[PDB]
RNA sequence: UUGACGGAAGGGCACCACCAGGAGUGGAGCCUGCGGCUUAAUUUGACCAACACGGGGAAACUUACCAGGUCCAGACAUAGU
RNA sequence: AUGUAUUCAACGAGCUUAUAGCCUUGGCCGACAGGCCCGGGUAAUCUUUGAAAUUUCAUCGUGAUGGGGAUAGAUCAUUGCAAUUGUUGGUCUUCAACGAGGAAUUCCUAGUAAGCGCGAGUCAUCAGCUCGCGUUGACUACGUCCCUGCCCUUUGUACACACC
RNA sequence: AGGCUGAUAACCUA
């Protein structure tokens, strides 16, 4: 339908390289595969996902206290 | 605190009530109709336009935030 | 020796009077730290009116 | 033969600046030259605001330092040599005289 | 279920040119290579693949230690053993195909994860 | 005797006091500073009149901290090889 | 709130010209971010023909909802020698608490409070900060010593490190 | 745990 590539929530997929709009469970599976890939290679971002910590460089001393 | 259940489209019963009772109101606004007829404000805005087209109600004030209408003929 | 680039950032600039790198006033090309400027303000021509 | 010569004066001292401007206008009115000015440009107020304390302790008080620059522009309709004669007079300290041939 | 990067299989990634590879990488690695590489990154790549040539057939290559933790992992580095300095120690890793386009810094954590002890005096009544 | 102090008195005064009020803050998420905890190190000063303060918004430098490698940028004078 | 239409400030700041290091108009390319080209300005000369709240019309309709935008995925560009422990800026997606806040407590008497944005400092890049600027523009009081303190007098004192 | 106090006790809140 000529919707451009920059308008999609899955641009240049890691495995296939394709552009698509992923919805519902396919979107949930995509998020699961992103984190499993990072955790599998013991990537720093993957490890902080596994530990339940913030991953985008935020200070953690004072905010996000919910435990 | 209960939730209002305002209908988004008229049913035959409520639409007939609008055509008969609403023309007799002294003050007609989207919120007045929305509360009396249990209709959403969005449906009330369209309903007021229909009453204007039918000539059943006349306009008193027009503002994007507040619209004021009244019965075309008094009593 | 001194290989690291010194083209920008606090490490490149220092106070012209004292050589300290902190609180430099770069406005108008003064290049003085805030402490040295206050000491020399009257001589430079700056004055307090209100 | 007759050219519009622009003279620009700058100073921090108003009285000295106004004194030199009067000496030039009055010095040109003696030669019956046409004079445009002095035109007073808006005052430039350089401003440095700085913490008074050399450390960070105490109430945070600030010093507002101001250095005002006053600028005057005088246009003389005459030849460069005549203007060079008028401006050659000794000028008061701190007044910066700048003579240019107006590009018109 | 072989590894593929952007649809390209691992076999083709090795034989691809650098110009072709940068189109597969995300924006940050592409800018890094477009701005060029300095002397130090080049030397590490020279040593990493030199260690592979010295490796007896069927054995992993010897460790190569480096301080370059802003180095980007490229397909040529797959299978290398690298000791990445974290500021104190060289943490050894084996480069895997899923590490492509990541920084070496991302695999050598510079801090110890926090395991909290009991609050000390002065932690409350604040 | 002078001061300071008083749940002593008298007179006067202040939105860093109150009154009449407005906006709030304190509750939520987040930003940032401080403590504590953790750490190779998480440099440090400061506790009304410390705590978006040290103009302190630190990727390098800054940088004082930690793990390592260099360099002499040891004048001058005396003796020695 | 969102989407249109509409429309009015002040303080200020700005370059080594090297192809060009600062503020940048105009033209072109691009959805955006951004890029290319011709230039202006060392400045009441050029940027500066220079804001937002607000005004206006429409949509939404009392539903954590088109309120809120934290957290998170993918991807693009820019600054830099270097961006990972996301520098920042974009695009789509994700869409948490929070329904006005307990004890307690701050500031403020008129172009003030509050709301609204702008410049400057820091600055290669980065503002929720600070210092200024204007725009919109109130309620209440014109008192008192009740609380917290202060000044003067008289008075008591076993205090003088001075009621901690 | 917070608040009140220069601080502790007392007191108040959660
Ligand atoms: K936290
Ligand atoms: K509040
Ligand atoms: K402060
Ligand atoms: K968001
Ligand atoms: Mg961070
Ligand atoms: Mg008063
Ligand atoms: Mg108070
Ligand atoms: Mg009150
Ligand atoms: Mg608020
Ligand atoms: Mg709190
Ligand atoms: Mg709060
Ligand atoms: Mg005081
Ligand atoms: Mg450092
Ligand atoms: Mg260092
Ligand atoms: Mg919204
Ligand atoms: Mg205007
Ligand atoms: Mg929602
Ligand atoms: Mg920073
Ligand atoms: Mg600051
Ligand atoms: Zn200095």
């Amino acid at each position: 339908f000529k919707i451009p590539d920059w308008f999609l929530n899955r641009q240049k997929d890691y495995k296939d390289g394709k552009f698509s709009q992923v919805t519902s469970n396919a979107l949930d599976m995509k998020l699961r595969d992103d984190l499993e890939r990072l955790k599998k290679i013991r990537n720093h971002r993957g490890l902080r996902h596994y530990w339940g910590l913030r991953v985008r460089g935020q200070h953690t001393k004072t905010t996000g206290r919910r435990g | 605190k209960e939730k209002v259940n305002n209908m988004v489209l008229f049913d035959k019963g409520t639409y007939d009530k609008l055509i008969t009772e609403a023309p007799k109101y002294k003050l007609i606004t989207p919120s007045v109709l929305s509360d009396r007829l249990r209709i959403s404000g969005s449906l009330a805005r369209k309903a007021i336009r229909e009453l204007m087209a039918k000539g059943l109600i006349r306009m008193v004030s027009a503002h994007a935030s507040q619209q004021i209408y009244t019965r075309a003929t008094n009593t | 020796w001194n290989a690291h680039p010194k083209n920008y950032g606090p490490g490149s600039r220092t106070c012209r009077v004292c050589g300290n790198p902190h609180a430099i006033i770069r406005k108008y090309g003064l290049m003085c730290c805030r402490q040295c400027f206050r000491s020399n303000a009257k001589e430079i021509g700056f004055i307090k009116y209100r | 033969m007759i050219h519009k010569i622009r003279i620009t004066l700058s100073s921090k001292n108003v009285k000295n600046l106004e004194k030199v401007c009067a000496d030039l206008v009055r010095g040109a009115k003696d030669k019956r030259l046409r004079v445009k000015g002095p035109v007073r440009m808006p005052t430039k107020v350089l401003n440095i605001t700085t913490r008074k304390s050399p450390c960070g302790e105490g109430t945070n008080t600030w010093d507002r330092f101001e250095l005002r620059v006053h600028k005057r522009v005088i246009d003389l309709f005459s030849s460069p040599d005549v203007v060079k004669q008028i401006t050659s007079i000794t000028i008061e300290p701190g007044v910066e005289v700048e003579v240019t041939i107006a590009e018109s | 279920k072989k590894f593929s990067y952007r649809g390209v299989d691992l076999d083709s990634l090795l034989d691809m040119s650098t110009d072709e590879l940068v189109k597969l990488y995300p924006a940050r690695p592409r800018r890094r290579f477009q701005r060029g590489l300095k002397r130090k990154p080049m030397a590490l790549i020279k040593k990493l693949r030199k260690a592979k040539r010295e490796a007896p057939q069927g054995e992993k290559p010897e460790v190569v230690r480096t301080h370059l933790r802003n180095m980007i992992i490229v397909p040529e580095m797959i299978g290398s053993v690298i000791g990445i300095y974290n500021g104190k120690t060289f943490n050894q890793i084996e480069v895997k195909p899923e590490m492509i386009s990541h920084y070496l810094a991302e695999f050598s954590i510079s801090y110890k994860p926090v395991k909290h002890g009991r609050p000390g005096i002065g932690a409350t009544h604040s």
